[PDB]
């Protein structure tokens, strides 16, 4: 599917890591909790913005009742 | 409206973990037992 | 439409013998 | 009947108007009252937002209020005034994705262009509407609640 | 129930007027039936 | 689904308080 | 954040900003009161109002304008007028007698004993302010108070503020009507300090919006309300771009340099587009290739010449409303290919496109239509020189006999400026005339 | 590790840059609160390009938002994508330039430069390794055309090595919004051509007439011209920002499109351009984007290449696609168009291929070329600028400013220099 | 591989191409979306010769629409198949040529064909092995019979080789509906006697005569006649996209059937015509369906072959048959009809078998043949073309346009003598 970084990354690895989201997080300062703790993160964050999503979904539409000539008078 | 698969590399498209018909390939195995334990 | 009161019938507009 | 000896006398011909809506609504403005919660987001607080639907047009600018001692930079508007998307923000359409006149070819001078009848590619949008937005609704404003 | 209005500039240069002209006396029975094919 | 209706308008014999003699209106228990 | 400040003068002044800032508190919905609506709330913005109006703390804006004149009357108005709450009592400043039509009265006799009044006033306003963009004036060349009172005025505010721009919207002579004789003499004099301390000048004439007005607009009748209406039209979709957002936001210094080349030539035609009553409007319908040719024949110019005569050399544009911008560029495609319109040789592009997003207001009982686009013009030609040509004819057949001198004599003015100023618009004749020829 | 300072001058570059983070914020999947809602890791792995990390996991990007007037920042931070910025990257003053070059360059820029150049300084010791800058704006401002390049001579003198990228816009004769126009520019190319290592030459007619016989658009408003603006910035570091099968960056090409450190314009261009209503019917394919390439239809400035030589030509392309049908059409392209092409230089076109496609699309691909077409965009501005130079027109708004006269004469000269060489160039025997 | 473009110029040229790719789109099972919704693996096997593969399994004709008024491409547009052609395809200008052959081909064709060109070169670049175009015009139409001659007389030199086809609409003296009629025809000979490969002679007054008594229809509308004319267009092509026992192609009748060539006019014919009563009162057979081509009732043209020689005779069959049948049913009717085939070419029959017959059908065949016959159809329009020409009338419409004289001499002369010739090949001893 899309990708995801498998666990054990060596070392010795120039990429982006959340070293500053981890840290406020939990854990210790190490790449390989941290990109974990990033990834759970995101997939948390997904996870309200679809329940939000799909509240606004939900809400109901009304009658419009009367015309709008009559709402202009 | 947007695809998944607009995220791929050639890395991991190309290489990847390594994971004829039944009837041949009992047939096959028939043919190997019939030589093998052939007297 | 059903002349009949029948139970489909939902509204009924009728006098009291008392009235 | 239905191929062989079927007729058509008229071609149809889709055209658009706004003066209507202009002339009849033009100065009516709702206005509503918002709170953002940002709590949740570190450093994060309250925030009191302001909603305004123009009837004119259709579109939403949301302004918003301050403390006294707010450290803000004392912005005139959180948004402008545009049609505001219901189901979160949208991905970015390719380039003229997003028409409003579809049109067959050119006439090939510069003013000239033939509208097709069979609308083929449509990018469906769905905004926020009087009809939508109420009193106790919860509304995704660009992805904020 | 107010009158069918006419093109709104229109009425808005004819005035206040063309806005002005729009807006238990006899028993009777009735009725009413929801139904569904 | 579909919904429909009749009326009646039915002439009391002398002109009479037409507010006192209203014909009741029965609704479906359900 | 942009400000600009009103210093109408006189009573052609006084009728016109009463009529403008009727628009500007409709345009932002003020109350006459002051207060902004508690109830409705048509639009939004507090930087909106801030170009012109100044708010307190109890929520009441202020205009930035002040209204002089040196009769009382005009002002007496204004003080009983429907706006009386919303002005401020020391903005109103009056004077108690007037030039009486003289300009040498309103120059060194009345004015002189007023000027410290004014200035201060006027600092106290800048003092509000934070970033002014400049100075808007209204006054007239007729009258001795809107033409000598004037002319000391931003002759002191030059040398107070140097680089501050001073707009100038002003009232020429008609060519054939006039209110009074002794006002060509009021205007020579005063030629002199539009050209050494003006930026920009809005020459307009009463009898061409006359001519507008009845063919157009069907007024038979036409009163100078209706004329100032028009003038409020001509400074609102000036300012418009500072008020509003828009794609292209146009500022008085961007028009500024595109308008003036050489310092002795600021003297641009405006006009304004369109200019239609109620039952013609929606009938005809209207477009951005239809307005902009609106802004071209000569029976719609503003001022009584023909730049047909003439040689277009700078010319401003101001679109205003749903506006698309291919329109406009397709517009002016078909513009420059027009023999009949000519331009200058030196002078290959000569087009300043500015665009706003909020279609113009109508005041109701008014006399224009609700419109949904409009467009404004200041094309700056050399046809113009002309005008003042007949000015100097009309002045020289009266300097020879020394008519009405001894009025301007007995209040301290020196015959021989009289003499000087006849040849510095004899030399601003010429210079036209330099532009004119072509390498 | 490989940044990229944005820099943004004038209203021109404020709407452009404004429309090119709300670009690259959906590809990089950033929600306008500042969060990351991307599925895939590819997504972020090198966001550290063009967003800096700040607390709580919000990217703010790494640009600098400048301009005389205040009006346009507020127009800026109320947009979609508004609140992302962050109020310190705003400099701004109080009066604006007024469309005066001098202005903006010598009277005004002078106080509003130091504190751009505290925060550029700042920006790049955030980061630990800038590839370069990219600066956008308008050759026909105040401000952009002003300050903007007088920020363009400060910092080669702080940093020489790195390189510089500007998506200036050039303008138009046939449509002109500005009278000044001709003297801004003319003070503009000057700098340019001492102090840039890459220009990409944008006209606002050139987009409108793509709008209207390419995309059919009825009304298109200018966030559509600086949509195609955006889409050409995106797609020149794409190959930087995700991985390819042929890996570029800016310097692969910019080595490789500068012969000679004078000539240094280039004129972009982007694939796929169609209407909405035929995309069913147009079948994505190589073929069919060479020759939407090629066409003296697609591209996005005011010249004309079939009256010039194609000098060098760079095609990035976005997606997976076949490298052999890539390469054997930009040979049949060179093969088949012989003469357009320059002789003394074998092989001149240059083809970098990044397997990630653009969002919501499948493949793509953007054409850098350097022509002898653009000389014709310079030598129409000398018959503009010399015809009204020649009656000292409009010159007292720069005289005032305190400059001499000998400056117009040496930008005319280093620019009639530019073109003279640029016309030998043509016209050379390999 | 095998590839044909269809050209569309004329209202004629419209409404039948219309029904044409109505008709053969059944065949392949295209739905008016686009997609494939057919059963069988040989209904998309060869779809390649009339269509263009697009993005998401979607076949676009490959079809040019040329009319010099967009009304016609608004009901073309607005017919139920119009969904299927690629918008840009269609190519139309705003004023129209009112049935003046002077006015399309010269004044205002002239305006459109540059356009038209563009088009077409695209279609033929897009195609590897292009085996021929395809044409559908009335020669008394303004755009047909006017710049459609202007595009063949262009076509035929930067693709010479190529086989060039035309279904042109012959007028009919006893039904005219043009008074210019002949004007335009005259002037239009003489374009396809120079530059045509071969020309399929349909006359409307025909169509009537076959509808009125073959299939007595009571009211034939305009689409039943093109219907029949959208029989023959698949009847010509059915060996080239379906596999036969016997195979040919446009290429294998066209060397075969033009002996010298100046002669490429020919009578085309369709077998199963019957009316919907005796459907049941037939017995579908090789003999049944020789005797129905054979009468001269069924040909749908307006000369009788009876008055002539018949030169050559191609009949391609579609279906499941007998090769000795059909051979046979062959050599029968030329030795009875001895007096009607020609001495000096033996064998004046060619024979092609097609296996796939129409679905819902057993059985179909075309006849088209080069007859003797053909002459009275030419020689009947001078006899009217003279006598308007001996008048001068309806001349300065023409004559207003710019041109000559002497054009219609020459048209006139070159009709003279191809009859002349024509009418020496009928006397001619073995
Ligand atoms: N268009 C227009 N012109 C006006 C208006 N009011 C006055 N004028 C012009 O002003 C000229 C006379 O000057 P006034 O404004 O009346 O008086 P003043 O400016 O105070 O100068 P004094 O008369 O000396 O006091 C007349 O010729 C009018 O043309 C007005 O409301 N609209
Ligand atoms: N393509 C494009 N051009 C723009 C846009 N906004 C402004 N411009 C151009 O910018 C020029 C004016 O620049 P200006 O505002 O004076 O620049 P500044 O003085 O530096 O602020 C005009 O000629 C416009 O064509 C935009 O969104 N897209
Ligand atoms: N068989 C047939 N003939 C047609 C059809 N439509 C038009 N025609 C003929 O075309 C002729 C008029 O052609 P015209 O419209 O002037 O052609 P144009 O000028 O090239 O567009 C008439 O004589 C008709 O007989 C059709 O659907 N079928
Ligand atoms: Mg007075």
């Amino acid at each position: 599917k899309t990708f995801m970084r498998k666990l054990p990354i060596t070392p010795g690895y120039c990429g982006f890591i959340p070293w500053l989201s981890c840290q406020e997080s939990s854990s210790e300062d190490r790449m390989n909790p941290c990109v974990k703790a990033f990834q759970e993160r995101t997939q948390r964050y997904k996870e309200d913005q679809q329940g939000l999503n799909c509240s606004v979904a939900n809400t109901p539409p009304l009658k419009p009742i009367c015309s709008e000539d009559t709402v202009l008078w | 409206h947007v695809d998944l698969d607009i995220y791929q590399s050639s890395y991991m498209v190309d290489y990847k973990p390594f994971g004829v018909t039944p009837q041949e390939q009992a047939k096959l195995d028939a043919q190997l037992q019939s030589k093998e334990f052939y007297q | 439409m059903l002349p009949f009161v029948s139970n489909r019938t939902t509204f009924f507009t009728r006098y009291t013998p008392d009235d | 009947r239905e191929t062989l000896e079927f007729v058509d006398p008229f071609r149809p011909y889709q055209s658009f108007d706004t003066l209507k809506r202009f002339i009849q609504y033009d100065g009516k403005v709702l206005r509503f009252f918002c709170l953002w919660d940002d709590s949740t987001s570190l450093f994060g607080d309250r925030r009191e937002f302001v909603l305004h639907y123009f009837l004119c047009d259709g579109t939403v600018e949301i302004r918003e209020v301050l403390p006294s001692n707010s450290g803000r930079d004392a912005m005139s508007s959180f948004l402008r005034r545009g049609k505001l998307p219901k189901y979160g923000p949208p991905g970015i359409y390719q380039p003229g994705q997003i028409t409003d006149r579809a049109v067959l070819n050119v006439y090939g001078r510069a003013d000239g262009y033939l509208l097709d009848k069979y609308q083929l590619g449509k990018v469906e949008q769905d905004f926020y509407t009087d009809q939508d937005l109420s009193i106790g609704a919860t509304i995704n404003v660009w992805g904020r609640k | 129930e107010a009158r069918d209005l006419g093109h709104p500039g229109l009425l808005l240069a004819y005035g206040e007027e063309a806005w002005k002209d729009a807006a238990n006396n006899q028993l009777y029975h009735c009725r009413r039936d929801e139904y569904l094919p | 689904p579909v919904v429909q209706e009749c009326y009646q308008p039915f002439h009391l014999p002398g002109y009479r308080y037409l507010n006192a003699w209203r014909p009741s209106v029965f609704h479906k228990i359900a | 954040m942009r400000e600009c400040i009103s210093i109408h003068v006189g009573q052609a002044g006084v009728q016109i900003g009463n009529a403008c800032w009727e628009l500007y508190c409709l345009e932002h919905g003020i109350q006459p009161d002051g207060q902004m609506p508690s109830d409705k709330t048509i639009g939004g913005g507090d930087d909106s109002f801030n170009t012109f109006f100044s708010e307190t703390g109890a929520g009441k804006h202020v205009p930035r304008a002040v209204f002089v004149d040196l009769e009382p009357t005009v002002v007496d108005e204004v003080r009983t007028g429907t706006y009386r709450q919303l002005f401020h009592p020391e903005q109103l400043i009056t004077g108690k007698e007037d030039a009486a039509n003289n300009y040498a009265r309103g120059h060194y006799t009345i004015g002189k004993e007023i000027v410290d009044l004014v200035l201060d006033r006027i600092r106290k306003l800048a003092d509000l302010c934070t970033g002014l963009q400049g100075f808007l004036i209204f006054h007239s060349f007729g009258g001795g108070t809107g033409s000598g009172f004037a002319s000391l005025l931003m002759e002191r505010l030059s040398v107070d503020y140097g680089k501050k721009s001073k707009l100038e919207f002003a009232i020429y002579p008609a060519p054939q009507v006039s209110t009074a004789v002794v006002e060509p003499y009021n205007s020579i004099l005063t030629t002199h300090t539009t050209l050494e301390h003006s930026d920009c000048a809005f020459m307009v004439d009463n009898e061409a919006i006359y001519d507008i007005c009845r063919r157009n607009l069907d007024i038979e009748r036409p009163t100078y309300t209706n004329l100032n209406r028009l003038i409020g039209q001509i400074v609102s979709s000036i300012t418009a771009s500072l008020r509003f957002d828009g794609a292209l936001n146009v500022d008085l210094t961007e028009f500024q340099t595109n308008l003036v080349p050489y310092p002795r030539i600021h003297f641009p035609l405006a006009t304004y587009a369109p200019v239609i009553s109620a039952e013609k409007a929606y009938h005809e319908q209207l477009s951005v290739a239809e307005i902009t040719n609106a802004c071209f024949e000569p029976a719609n110019q503003m001022v009584k010449c023909d730049p047909r005569h003439g040689k277009y050399m700078a010319c401003c544009m101001l679109y205003r409303g749903d506006v698309v911008p291919k329109d406009v560029n397709a517009a002016i495609a078909t513009i420059k290919t027009k023999r009949t319109i000519q331009f200058v040789d030196w002078c290959p592009t000569g087009f300043k496109v500015g665009i706003n997003y909020q279609p113009p207001t109508v005041v109701p009982g008014g006399d224009l239509a609700k419109v949904q686009r409009a467009v404004c013009m200041l094309s700056n030609t050399t046809a113009i020189a002309e005008a003042w040509a007949r000015l100097d004819h009309k002045f020289d057949l009266m300097y020879a006999k020394r008519a009405f001198v001894h009025w301007y004599v007995g209040e301290g003015m020196e015959e021989g400026e009289f003499s000087e100023a006849r040849e510095d618009l004899a030399a601003l004749e010429k210079d036209y005339e330099e532009v004119g020829v072509d390498s | 590790m490989r940044e990229i300072v944005h820099l943004q001058a004038g209203q021109c570059g404020n709407q452009i840059g404004a429309k090119f983070w709300e670009v690259i914020s959906d590809e990089h999947g950033i929600d306008p609160t500042g969060t990351y809602h991307g599925d895939s890791d590819l997504q972020l792995e090198r966001i550290n390009v063009y967003y800096n990390e700040a607390t709580g996991g919000k990217y703010v990007p790494r640009a600098v938002l400048v301009d005389l007037e205040p009006g346009t920042m507020d127009s800026v931070r109320s947009g979609p994508f508004g609140q992302i910025f962050r109020p310190d990257n705003f400099v701004f003053g109080q009066s604006g330039a007024g469309n005066n070059w001098a202005k903006g360059h010598y009277t005004e820029g002078a106080e509003l430069v130091d504190s751009v150049l505290d925060v550029v300084r700042k920006e790049a010791e955030s980061c630990d390794c800038l590839q370069g800058f990219q600066l956008t704006h308008s050759l026909g401002g105040g401000t952009g055309s002003g300050m903007g390049t007088l920020l363009i001579s400060k910092i080669r003198e702080e940093y020489p090595d790195r390189i510089m990228n500007t998506f200036s816009v050039v303008p138009s004769p046939k449509v002109s919004d500005t009278v000044v126009e001709p003297y801004n520019a003319t003070l503009s190319v000057h700098q340019l051509v001492e102090n840039t290592d890459e220009t990409y030459c944008i006209d606002n007619e050139a987009l409108y007439d793509i709008c209207f016989r390419t995309l059919k658009l009825t009304t298109p408003t200018y966030g559509d011209l600086n949509h195609l603006v955006s889409a050409t910035m995106s797609g020149v570091t794409t190959c930087l920002r995700f991985p390819g099968q042929l890996n570029a960056d800016l310097r692969k090409l910019a080595v490789n499109m500068v012969p000679f450190p004078r000539l240094h314009f280039f004129m972009p261009g982007f694939a796929p351009l169609t209407s909405r209503g035929s995309q069913q019917y147009r079948a994505l394919t190589v073929p069919e984007l060479t020759q939407q390439m090629f066409d003296a239809k697609n591209m996005m400035a005011a010249c004309d290449p079939r009256h010039g030589r194609y000098l060098t030509v760079a095609a990035v392309f976005r997606g997976r696609m076949s490298m052999k049908e890539v390469d054997e059409q930009m040979l049949n392209v060179q093969n088949k168009n012989s003469s357009y092409f320059v002789e003394w230089i074998p092989n001149n076109v240059k083809t970098a291929v990044c397997d990630i496609p653009p969002r919501g699309l499948k493949m793509s691909a953007t054409f850098i070329g350097n022509s002898t077409a653009i000389q014709e965009l310079f030598k129409r501005i000398s018959e503009q600028f010399t015809a009204m130079f020649r009656r000292k027109a409009f010159l007292h708004w720069y005289t005032g400013e305190g400059m001499d006269e000998m400056e117009f004469t040496e930008a005319e000269s280093n620019m009639n220099d530019l073109v003279s060489e640029y016309q030998q160039y043509q016209d050379a025997t390999a």
